[PDB]
């Protein structure tokens, strides 16, 4: 009955893992050679990554 | 020639004028004024245009056929559906890069053999489209291996039906057969309706070849499509399948003359003066 006015802190811990961002057009694993890696295949085009 | 991958490559790489390398004889007929139409059109040019064509004629300039040999190959891959039309610039730079890494006297001869090979392969596919038989005969004969060659009753009706079944896929280049799971099918055209089910029809007609409310409507759809390819003596007269094949030939012939009757009645109902809504409904109820 005498609870103080409180504020909620939310967080997560996700250990042991790597934040995977797949270079696929729907972020799914439809194969090891993804569909966005085959559009750049035989392209002979260098792209900057920032 | 509009579907020739080396004529199309000449309309995309070769100049649209008369250079003295690709057209040496046609420009020497004009330099030496021995042309039939306008012989003196070369004397009436300035020295910048007249002497620069004489120098390219007595000692002509060499050129690279490599961008023209590869572009004939790319424009045949894009025509036989091997690549997409969006990939026509991707595989063109991919093939030009490969014949630049590995350029030789062997490879330029081998590209010269392959631009005559893709002229044939484009024409061989376009002959096979208008014939329309090779994809269907190997899959209808594959169907008829599954069906038994000896029905108990009415074998005379059965072996002429399956011979008329080979007559639809031969004498219609758009029609095809295939498989999708267990059953086989028959489309009367590419991307068209009236698809019969061959494995369901021949498990329905089996047991009806000598019988003399009981037919699945795709079997009756098969007996409608097979009707113009069946003679009066191909099947019997008293047999219930043979009685319907004559009845479906009369239904096609009546629908072929009710088509011409429709084009006559509605033509003389507009000029005589009627409702255009009711001219088109009273005609069908007179014809159906």
């Amino acid at each position: 009955k005498t609870a103080v006015d409180s504020i909620t802190q939310k967080k997560f811990l996700c250990d042991r893992t790597l934040w995977r961002i797949p270079f696929s057009s729907n972020f799914m694993s439809m194969g090891a050679l993804t569909d966005l890696g085959q559009n750049l295949l035989y392209a002979n085009s260098a792209h900057a990554l920032d | 020639d509009a579907t020739d991958p080396a004529v199309r490559a000449a309309l995309q790489s070769q100049p649209s004028g008369l250079n003295s390398t690709d057209d040496w004889r046609q420009v020497m007929d004009r330099i030496m004024s021995l042309t039939a139409r306008n012989p003196d059109a070369f004397r009436q040019q300035p020295q910048a245009n007249r002497l620069s064509a004489i120098l390219e004629a007595v000692v002509p300039a060499r050129a690279n056929p490599t961008h023209e040999k590869v572009l004939a190959i790319v424009n045949a891959l894009a025509e036989n559906r091997a690549i997409r039309p969006d990939e026509a610039g991707l595989v063109y730079d991919a093939l030009l890069q490969r014949v630049a890494r590995y350029n030789s006297g062997n490879v330029q001869t081998n590209l010269d053999r392959l631009v005559g090979d893709v002229r044939e392969a484009v024409a061989q596919r376009e002959r096979a489209q208008q014939q329309g038989n090779l994809g269907s005969m190997v899959a209808l004969n594959a169907f008829l291996s599954t069906q038994p060659a000896n029905v108990p009753r009415g074998q005379e009706d059965y072996t002429n039906f399956v011979s008329a079944l080979r007559l639809m896929v031969t004498e219609t280049p758009q029609s095809e057969v295939y498989q999708s799971g267990p059953d086989y099918f028959f489309q009367t055209s590419r991307q068209g309706l009236q698809t019969v089910n061959l494995s369901q029809a021949f498990k329905n007609l089996q047991g009806l070849w000598g019988v003399r409310s009981l037919l699945t409507p795709n079997s009756r759809l098969l007996l409608l499509l097979i009707a113009p390819f069946t003679d009066s003596g191909s099947v019997s007269r008293d047999t219930y399948l043979g009685h319907l094949l004559t009845l479906y030939r009369e239904a096609i012939g009546q629908a072929h003359v009710d088509e011409h009757t429709f084009q006559e009645i509605t033509s003389v109902s507009r000029a005589l003066g009627q409702e255009d809504t009711g001219s088109l409904e009273a005609t069908l109820n007179y014809l159906l």
